[PDB]
């Protein structure tokens, strides 16, 4: 409890809150990461009219606290996101995304000769060379693409 | 006697701009009145010795509606001929020996042509024969060019697609280069680029020509959009969806088109050219399909008949 | 106009009590009348995805009786549609092009209704959808019973065989109860059972319907005694030659059948029922495919003519 | 004010505000029914206490109006769902969802023979409560089923 | 000798409680102390006249295990014995001349009894005919439940799936009706239910069994899960999509289960058992599979060792 | 223990410098004191999806010259496992409780990878996993480099063929270019030329490379020559005979070559190499297929066998 408003929604006690999400990247974030499946109060504003982007989103999951590497999923999509974390009303923690080292379970191989397709295994890709423009390569067939081209299907 | 009368069709190499126009005018006026019964009592084989669906519902129809007959087969679905070693000449000097008109598509080039030394008077229009020619695939598109843009000259075509194996471009690009001012646009992926001799041929008749490795950077100057299809054999999994799959059309790229371009496409369209292109008015792939009809009608009619009267 | 002018027919379930004896009736002054020259100049498509010859040669010889031309194929012998990647609502939006009605049957259920999708004004004839519909032989059944027996209502109709997977019984039953006091016999083996859906739509309407182990039961009573044909693979070798074969109809069966019962199947009877029945005048298996002539003749002639002065 | 309700609630002025949505399928509905590709304002609250009726979830969507139909095709998923629209800061209206004459595009046909998974078809599906159960009947295949084997696959 | 030594291993209604005791009882020491040169010298012929993978390796790997030369065959569409011409008598009456053992699977019922009458003094073990038997299935099974629940008597064992067309489960519960106190749940949609056969037997011996419809009603209860695979070619596609909430299984499913409760699949699961009960501690097909190899291990011991102190 | 001990060889990215040499260390001794009863009691699988007879028999008689059992299978149309519907995962699954090791072969890339993911601690070997990797081919080509040159590092190797595509010659590079020194001249036709990627990372390491267009341009400076086949399907027949005056090697190529300069062919060798070739002094392809065979006992042995003192 403190004052909420919603141009820039108010305070939870204790949890995460994932802002500067950039626009239409927030939902991705919820399908993707299936932030969802928990059974604390989420609370979310989406297209909101603020930091410079003009428009961002923002995510708000009570009582969970994600991090490390968690964040770093984040990354590909939201890499200019803050993740704060917050205990007892105050955000005793700023995090924000850095390319991880591996990217599991979220892409999809575009080499359609893959074995990954058909069976019980996630997908996983070698992330490298940050933004000059990022390379994944299948942990599987080992062929390597550009993100954006993965990141398209 | 019109001048394609009793001709073989079998390469467009072979036919003039003075060829060209008068089939694309009788094909305007076949469109406009029916002559339904103008090649009655005429029999026509046919011979699909590979299969191709699309290509012979579209010639049959053509024939049915100027009232011929026709018998013929199609194979790759072993209907017995090529057993005991009946050669090609062999085929068609008995074939020849009862129908009015052979239409033949065939796997190996030069098939049609050497139909032509064995079939005496029959007249033998070529259906497609390897990689090599498709003639009334270009009559078509031509027609479709035409009544669309009002012209066939001072035209900003763009081809885009696999240019070095798709068969229907290459003559197109020689049937368009029969007309003047013509400007080609050429939009495919490095290893399925135009080949030299296409090439090569433009440079010699003072035609422009430019590689652009976007629809993006040309889409605004652009009359007719030739797609056409990859087959992803012809690259591998991982190439044809590398960085080189983007050659889509989508609904969004035609945002600044000129009001009068057109999308073409031989067909199957797979996936190069998105469901929701569909809906423009730009898209005329099915309208170029039903545009074989009255370019094939037309061919047949010019053929069997002397003198016409249009 | 009359109400069939230009619809798809594609349902049993589509077409009213009205519209069902406006065919019927069509169908006998056809069959009375012949009208050579109705359908000339008109094309038809005969796509038979899935191959099926004993309709296929039916439909095609109603489109010839009614001077229509047919172009078409009969595929599962690889006449190459489907390749590439050539979706179905492509191949029908091109063929939709150049012909006036297409027939068509093809392996997944619904897939003449998604015809109707992308076939502009072109009539889309069903002649097999997978299991789901075939309203063209329930039309030549229906046609049968009312030329043998004088009427479609209050009739005692017994359903004899798999019940179960025939795509053929499920709809006469659905049509027949669109008619009065008409009486249903089943008589399937247990694990060929006349489904619950079917069962389910007769309780709602009152219609008296009882299940029996014998045709000996209820020969007696019978005017229709449709045998439906069992395909050993729907149960195992020994279950079929086991007491469950016994729906097999010998003349020995028939001592006591009303003078107007008539036995019906749609076919191939392999063995279900006995050659020495053909020699009866209740074997009417054979004069019904001949019906299945005027029954498609009058669809055609319905559906592509506005006004038909009969 | 404080039996913690609402923390001084995002009050839309003009809008569409669910509530009562059953818990997980807050979630649902936003992706099958598309409701986040805009650029209007929506603040989704999920596994909110309903203490009054256990849990739900609600959605805030701004300048919108969704109705009748829109309405209509969320029985299937939250049948206990008030929509109200807002037109000036208050509840002008408060729809409930009533079962619809037919389903389309949300939804797969069970039937795996059916023409519609390989084609550029939207599902539809007949919708018939028989009063126990809804049966929904695909209009390619014509094959009926319970509305549970639907809404799983 | 053992009681089995030169038997032939035909069906599992031929070995009475105490043969299957002797093997269960040598494929656990055939597990614990291995015997590598047990069969040096012996030439075994692995005829699959029908093919299958996994029940052609199980048995050639035991073969290996005790060091056995191995000729053989599998044949889908392809080499030559049987013909049509050629006898499985005469195949049989050849090959016993050369081999010491002949390990065979065939597809049509009997064919292993009818190479009994052919083989002279070489024993014939069954791995498959047709519809009727599989003997070493139904050994590793029991090996799989013995070493699993401590006993083959008093158990709570529920059959799910094909209970109608499962050959496994049809021998399953002839077998574990000969040790004492079974209980049977049959959980199959009623279309492929039990046979009245293998109740009607159960009845005679006093065995209770009963008869559900969900997996979730016996779950708390249940000591031995046997699941079968749903075979989709004699149901209609949405007959087979439309049973109930369905009869899969999943780890939610599981969290009811006895501690000692063990889910067993003769493979391929397809569907019918989802990925996350693999890694829950009651999966144990796969250690079933392995369990394959100390079975056959064991019967071939047996059958071509006169005495084995082991 | 031995560093590959228990290990997974699915890629030659995956071995050292180091490893590669350990490896091609054993093989030696291998070919010079054999010691034929060292895998006495393992069973290796030898599952090949794909059907290759020549790497299938390189690596079987490799099993069986260090004593092995072997089960196994080929499948081009035929045998069961896999099937769709039956995960290449449980196929491993289940075949990984029966042998000790797992070569296998399969048309998917990464199934190999796969595979490691299932078998439990039993070791996979990929022998070729759709166009990714080939490990124990490179091991062979490396073996036969060393002991015909002496070492494996300042070499100049010629690699010439379908660049693009040969899976073998992107290994090759990769591998040797872990020693010190090496220039690599890369003849290909422009159409099928070394991809970016095998290009950037050697400029990474500093290796010099060179592109020429025919042979006859480095026959003088050249060590090993690695001749790879051209590959018609992807090419049109008039490209493929077009390629300059050729790029096959005959013997008048070679009156060139060093003293030491050997040809290598991973074969089959259709027409790039003729038949004088053969009887050079140069000509090493098939003393290649014979390395092969001490290549794949060093892995095996190696991954089997914790410590080897031979
Ligand atoms: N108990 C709290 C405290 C803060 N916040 C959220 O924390 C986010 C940012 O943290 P804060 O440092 O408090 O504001 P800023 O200085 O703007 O952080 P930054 O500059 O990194 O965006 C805000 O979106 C605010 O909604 C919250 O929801 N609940
Ligand atoms: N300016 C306003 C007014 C109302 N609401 C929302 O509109 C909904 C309508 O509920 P209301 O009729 O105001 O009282 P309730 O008892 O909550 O409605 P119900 O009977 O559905 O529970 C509430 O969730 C409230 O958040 C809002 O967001 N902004
Ligand atoms: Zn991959
Ligand atoms: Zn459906």
């Amino acid at each position: 409890m403190t004052h909420d408003n919603k141009l820039q929604v108010e305070a939870i006690k204790r949890g995460t809150v994932i802002d500067h999400i950039p626009a239409q990247i927030g939902f991705k974030l919820l399908s993707l990461f299936k932030l969802t499946e928990t059974d604390q109060r989420i609370t979310i504003g989406l297209n909101l009219p603020s930091g410079e982007m003009g428009r961002k989103d923002l995510i708000k999951i009570e009582n969970t606290f994600l991090s490390e590497d968690q964040v770093d999923q984040l990354a590909l999509y939201a890499p200019q996101a803050t993740v704060n974390r917050i205990d007892n009303y105050e955000v005793v923690g700023k995090s924000r995304p850095s390319l991880p080292e591996r990217i599991d379970n979220v892409l999809v191989c575009p080499n359609s000769n893959c074995i990954s397709h058909a069976e019980p295994v996630s997908s996983s890709f070698a992330v490298r060379k940050r933004a000059n423009d990022i390379a994944l390569k299948c942990k599987y067939c080992e062929k390597e693409f550009s993100h954006n081209v993965v990141l398209a299907n | 006697a019109n001048p394609l009368y009793q001709k073989h069709i079998i390469s467009i190499n072979d036919l003039s701009r003075d060829d060209l126009n008068l089939v694309l005018a009788t094909a305007a006026k076949l469109k406009a009145n029916p002559q339904p019964e103008l090649l009655k009592h005429k029999v026509i084989a046919s011979c699909f010795f590979e299969a191709s669906t699309r290509t012979r519902l579209s010639f049959e129809t053509s024939m049915h509606r100027l009232g011929a007959s026709v018998v013929g087969f199609s194979d790759s679905a072993n209907t017995s001929l090529g057993k005991k070693g009946e050669t090609l000449a062999d085929t068609i000097s008995v074939i020849s020996t009862y129908v009015d008109a052979i239409v033949m598509r065939h796997p190996q080039e030069g098939a049609a042509r050497l139909a032509t030394e064995f079939s005496g008077n029959v007249p033998v229009l070529n259906a497609g024969d390897g990689s090599n020619q498709h003639p009334t695939q270009t009559l078509l598109d031509l027609f479709t060019i035409q009544e669309t843009q009002g012209r066939l000259d001072n035209l900003h075509v763009a081809m885009v697609g696999d240019l070095k194996y798709g068969r229907t471009v290459h003559s197109l690009t020689q049937a368009l280069a029969k007309f003047d001012g013509n400007r080609f646009y050429f939009i495919a992926p490095d290893a399925l680029a135009m080949p030299q001799y296409i090439l090569d041929m433009l440079d010699e008749k003072g035609i422009a020509w430019s590689l652009h490795s976007s629809i993006e950077e040309v889409m605004a100057e652009v009359d007719i959009l030739y797609m056409t299809r990859v087959q992803k054999e012809r690259l591998d999994p991982s190439e044809y969806a590398n960085v080189k799959a983007q050659f889509v059309l989508r609904a969004s790229d035609l945002h600044n088109a000129k009001a009068n371009m057109k999308v073409l496409h031989p067909l199957p369209r797979v996936d190069e050219i998105a469901t929701d292109v569909d809906k423009t008015p730009h898209a005329w792939y099915f309208q170029q399909a039903g545009n074989g009809i009255f370019a094939r009608q037309a061919l047949l009619a010019l053929v069997l008949n002397r003198d016409l009267v249009l």
